[PDB]
Order: C-alpha cells, then structure tokens, then sequence
C-alpha cells in the first residue's frame, strides 16, 4: 500500500510508485522453520486422518506380520497409493472394480531393490510386494536420541512414516509408466538418474517431502 | 572383575553389526577385548568364542554343527541379546565374522580409516547385475496368479474434523521429526540392500545418489 | 586353553609387548587379534593376570590403583622378566611408565564404525519478526576469523589517470540523450527493494524514516 | 541544463574505467561466475580508487594492499550495505555479497566502422556506483574516527550524515549524490 516519490535536484518533476506488503510476510512466512514445520505435520496428521476410518489395526508392524490374512495388506497397500495420488494431485480416483494383487515370499521371488514391483498384461495391472524384507526393515531401530487420548507411541510414529517415502519412490515409477508405457519404465527403472533429467513436467503448486537438502556419504570410494 | 559391565559395553558392538543401530560411535578396541574376555569366561558361549576366533584366509575352516547345536547357539545368541523377538540368518553372523576378520588384518592407525564399505562376504556366488536380474525374473513372477481382492467401502475415504486432528498434533508436537528420518528410515534403507550380496549383485551407490540432483528440483520449481 | 595352543600365542604376545618399548615395532603392521591374544595370555597366568588387572586403568583412568610391598612391586618386573629374553637389561618403572605410555599411544580408538548416512539443514531463522542486524553482528563477524581472506591484486600503485580523450570522442558523440530521469528512477527502486527483500527474508524489521535520514543527501 | 551536460559528462569520464586497461570484459555481471573472484575484487578495487581520485586531487600514488572475501549465503547475509570495508591495523579488508549484486543487476527495468550503446548499460553503471558511495561513506568517517563512533555510523548511517559534515557541500559537490532526492510513504 505504500506510496513512495523520487526526484532529482534540478527539476521539480517526479516519479511515483507504489508497493504492496503482501508478498513480503509471504516470504518470511516461507522462511520461518514452525511455518514450514505446518506442512509435514499436516501431512502425517491428515495421513492418520484417512486411516482413522480404517480398520485401523494399530498394532501395524505385527499385523503386517500376521502373514494369516493379506486382504488388509492389500487395503493398506492400495490406500496407501490413493492417498499418494491425491497429495500430488487434488482431483484424482483409480477405478474400483477390483485388482487382484500378489505377495512376495523369498529373495528368489523378489528383487534386490524396489521391494514393489510393477508389471501389467492384457489389461491386467499387477504388483507385488516383499513382506519379509518389510518387516524386517521395520524391525530394526535404535533412536538414542543422542543426536544434534490415543497414547500414539513416538517411536512406532517412526515406522508409520517410514513405509510412505518408499511408496512415494515407487509412485514416481508408476506415473513415468502410466505416461510412458513399457519400454521407457523399465529403462528409467535400470537408473533412476533419469527420472528428474526427463520429467520437469511435474512442476506443480505442491512439492514432495524431502526438504533435508543432504543424504550423502564419505566421497572416498567414488572411484 | 566387573563381568556385568563388561557385558553391557560388549552387547553394543555385535547389537551393531548384526543389525543397523541408529546408535553411532559404537567404536573402541576396548571394548572388543572386553568382549572376547566375557565369551572366553562364558563356558556355555565357549563354542561361539572359538568359532569368532576363526579370523584366517587360508585357514577358512568354520567347522560342521548338528542343526542341534546350530539352534542352542542361536538361542543362546537371542537370549543373551535379549532380542528373541527375531531371528536373523547365522549367515549373517559369519558375514559380520568375515568383517572382523577384515577389522584384524587391518593394522589402522590414529587414522579414523573408516571402512566404509558394505559388507562383501559370501560363498559361491555368482557376479550378477540387473540383466542377470530381470531375466530371471519373468517366470518366477508370471507362475502364479496373484492371491485375492474384494471391495470394502474402498472409494476415496476422506478427513475430519481438524481439531479432532490437532489433538494427535499436540500429541505430536515435541518429537524430534526432523531428525526421524535419519534416526530410523534413511539408515535402515541403505543397509537394506545386503540384499545385493544375497546372490553378489555388485551394489553400486553411483545411481543411489541419484536422490540427490533429484531433491534439487523442487527449490529450481521454487 | 586347548584351541588357543598357548607356547606360539604367547610368543607373538611378546613380539608385540616388546615395542611398548621403542626398542622394538610390530614389523610396522599389528592385527587386533594379536593384542586379544596377548590379553590372552596375561589372563591365563596368575604372575601375568596381576598385570593385565591392572592395566584396566589405562583407558578406565579413574579406576583405583593402590599402593604395594616393595616385594609385591618387584614381583611383577620378576614376571616381566621371566616373559622377556634377554632381561639383563633396565628393568624398572621407568620402563612400567614407557610401558603405559605405549598403550596410551596404541589405545587411541582408530575408529572402523562401519557407515552411515549424513543429514543437512539448510536454512533457519527465529520467529521474533523484528529481531535486529545488531546482535547478528554478533555472530556474523566471527567469520572474519573463522574464514580466509583472499589476496588483492597487487599491480602496484596507480591511479587511472590515464584516459586522454581518444575513445572518449565518439563515447560523447553516442553520448545518447537518454531521459536520466526514470533511469535514476528504476536505480533507486532495485537499491530500496534489495534491502526491504533482505530484512524479508532475515525476519527483522526496521525504521522506514530512520532509511530515510540515511539517504537524505541535499542540504544547503 | 549545463548541470546535466557536466553530470553526464562526468559518467562519460568514469567510462574509462569502463573498459579499463587489461581488464577482460566477457560479461558486465561477471558475478555469474563463482570460479574467479579475481575480476570482481579488481573492478570493486579500481572503483574505490577512481572515487577517492575524484574525491581527493592528489594522492595519485594509492595504497597496494587488500584482502577479500565472498560472502554467497544468507548465515553470511549482511542487510543493508552490500559490501563492507575496514582497515585492520593496515590492512585493508572488504566483502562481497555476490547473490546480491546478481539479482540487482537482473531486475528487470521499466522503459516510460560500427558501434551502438544501450540505456541499461548506463542503469548497471550507474547503481554500482551508487552503492558504492554508502561504503565510501563510512569509510571515510571512519578513516580519521574511532572504531567506536565508525560502529556508531553503522548501526545508524544517518548520524554522520546529519552532524560531522565540516567538510561542507563546497566539499561534497563532486559527490554526484546530491543530485538526487527521495521520499518514501
């Protein structure tokens, strides 16, 4: 709202403009920690929220260790990539029908890398899953800490977030296929490095989740 | 003589290097001498102590054991780990073994020479890499029809009340979030992929990174 | 102990004990298996378990140590010497001292650690809105010191002075007659709005007629 | 008017440092570049010693000696003057926000043998110059006043400009800063 005027000594003639405040609490507000804080929390909790509906089954690491039933696995699974699917977009659904889907029991049976696995024919999407290698990814923590009315335990919070970025990961393969057919997936899928190279058209209002700008390593080695 | 505690320092080591503790500076020499003194005096472990003792290329020599003995050690193993909850692969265990042997043979000085490395134990394999992968694939996959599905209200649950959700936030609220990820997810992922040296597929970290020019997107699409 | 056949291990315990003293190095290579073996090896006999006892001090510094018999003392250099070849050298608590001098100097925790991963955080600022430059200063001055300074461009003393009216000519014949004006103008939005973008970005507030007397030039 | 002629004819003379000697020019906004700080420590440099020149009709025989920094991140951020000046028991040290000087040269601009010329070329001139003034500024009242009353000025320039102006407008004519007014609302 702020007027301002510029003049030079030798002339009374001047030069008036004006500026708004808005954009400038926008960006501090984009620069302040609690404010950004706000979206993963809102993440995590609205996450909660759709389950909320579920059949929950809190116990989650051990009911999907039951391995007696997997009509939940599957629910969760599927529910899972729906809500992936309505983050990044607002305005999606997957046809309900029915998708008859797999388990995976043994390394001979599963791939050493992406644990989901994708592949269709004839119209018949498909996909499978490792659950020995999920649980044992989810059976190993040990939070020190040392580092620099629904009694929710913080620690089993860790694995409730855990299992999402690898569902986003493979989300990221499913919609290069679902654009790109066979051939281009499973050549991206030989590398991930090519995923970004190619799809700036993911440009969007909303990002993804993974704002600790480092993940990185001991550079010896990199021969 | 302070068996206890020497025992409670011990368990760290092996609860490392059996499974990926988020704990971080598990290192002293101390500490494995202190372990080794504790299965030395710990008749029942005797057998795990002399087989841990087995450390030499060309005298690679790990005796045969009744599965009956393979399974008290292993219960001996859980128990003393207090970690019955799970059992993990003696394979495993030798591997890490083989990792010790690497560890003693290694003369590293003040030099924190970090190995770094993922483990590279194993017996008999075969070099293999993502073609030897997917061609074995298809027909391990196409065999069998997937199990089952059936409709249960599946159609695009949605949110409620947000105050009913600002109750699980301030439950939320003081936890180090920002740190979980490395503190379990990050971590456990890459040490996931031991899978590899299931069957050596040579692992290579140069498209893992791949993760990083990725992230780099969002902040050019600001 | 059956397996540990005990005459070769001790032997090698002694290849190394010896460098303790500067006299001698393990070949400049040692396996960490050698010092459990020597370990071993003290805890396997009653003369050498006194000695091994108490060495637990030398990384558990706090543990107590008392003191001894001048015969309860000598009995241990009597050890030292019937595990050494040769003992009719120095033998005295001097050579003790060297001793837990070499284990201070081969205990230095070269770290094995495995790997793990390594997080970032990339950016941060606190939420009192008008929070000041002032005590930042506080901080950002440090780095004067924490960082290294870059050499000038030492090309002597001069000063341009040297700009004879060649190029000059036809640079005042373009001489375009530019309307100085707006770009005066367009000069003094970028500079005002460079400040206003960083206190936006710092989260700190400031006196708009405070920036004004800055600027004010004219007077008289 | 006459004024103009001589404030543009001074720009024209402050365009030999413009294309100065032995200075390679691959761009005007160099600062895109992060391998070579040494053209952007020169230009800054010469420019100090083009202003105190003009400022002063003398000391032809400048001072040989400076250190630099980079400053590139917002934990190194320094609001206000952009570049920062001190001597150090002398030595002359100084400062740079290149991020800064980037995105003020690329705001975009409003509008209402061979060669060719071009307003912008003058606009970027023109805003390096005058930024570089403020730090002159402080400079100067530093360079006979303490460190305590120099700190003072920091914290608030407009102190300087409001009271030890001995050396009167007589003495500040040749600042070309004058010349310009402005209010904001």
């Amino acid at each position: 709202k702020v007027r301002t005027v510029t003049e030079i000594v030798n002339s009374d003639e001047k030069i008036q403009k004006t500026y708004e405040l808005a954009e400038f609490d926008l960006k501090n507000l984009s620069s302040l920690e609690s404010y950004e804080t706000l979206k993963i929390k809102l993440a995590l909790s609205k996450y909660m929220a759709m389950l909320s509906t579920l059949e929950m089954t809190q116990p989650l690491l051990e009911i999907f260790r039951n391995k007696a039933d997997t009509r939940q696995i599957a629910a969760v699974v599927f529910s899972t990539l729906a809500f992936i699917h309505n983050r990044f977009h607002p305005l999606v659904t997957n046809f309900t029908n029915k998708m008859e889907f797999v388990v995976t029991e043994t390394n001979d049976t599963s791939i050493p890398g992406e644990p989901i696995l994708f592949t269709e024919n004839e119209g018949v999407l498909l996909c499978s899953v490792d659950r020995p290698s999920i649980v044992k990814m989810l059976s190993r923590e040990f939070d020190t800490e040392a580092l620099v009315d629904f009694s929710i335990t913080e620690v089993e919070a860790t694995q409730y977030l855990t299992l999402l970025l690898t569902v986003e990961h493979a989300y990221l393969h499913y919609y290069i296929f679902k654009n790109y057919g066979v051939f281009e997936y499973c050549k991206s899928l030989t590398d991930h490095s090519l995923f970004t190279n190619k799809l700036r058209s993911t440009m969007s209002t909303k990002t993804s989740n993974l704002l600790l700008s480092k993940f990185k390593f001991t550079i010896e080695d990199f021969d | 003589i302070n068996m206890r505690r020497y025992r409670n320092a011990a368990r760290k080591l092996i609860h490392h290097y059996s499974l990926n503790s988020t704990s971080s500076t598990e290192y002293k020499i101390s500490d494995v001498v202190m372990t080794m003194i504790f299965l030395l005096r710990s008749e029942k472990y005797h057998s795990l102590f002399k087989l841990l003792e087995t450390t030499f290329d060309d005298y690679t020599c790990r005796p045969q054991m009744t599965q009956v003995q393979t399974d008290t050690l292993l219960d001996a193993v859980r128990s003393l780990l207090e970690m019955p909850s799970t059992t993990i692969d003696l394979t495993t265990v030798d591997i890490m073994r083989s990792s010790f042997a690497r560890c003693f043979n290694s003369p590293i000085m003040r030099y924190a020479k970090i190995v770094l490395l993922q483990n590279v134990a194993l017996q008999r394999d075969k070099r293999t890499t993502l073609e030897e992968l997917l061609i074995e694939r298809g027909e391990k996959i196409q065999m069998l029809q997937p199990q089952q599905y059936i409709n249960s209200g599946t159609e695009i649950p949605f949110c409620d009340d947000a105050e009913f959700l600002n109750r699980l936030l301030k439950h939320i609220d003081p936890y180090p979030l920002s740190r979980m990820y490395y503190n379990a997810a990050n971590t456990m992922f890459y040490t996931t992929m031991e899978n590899y040296a299931v069957s050596n597929c040579k692992f290579n970290i140069e498209d893992y990174n791949n993760i990083f020019k990725v992230m780099e997107n969002i902040r050019k699409h600001s």
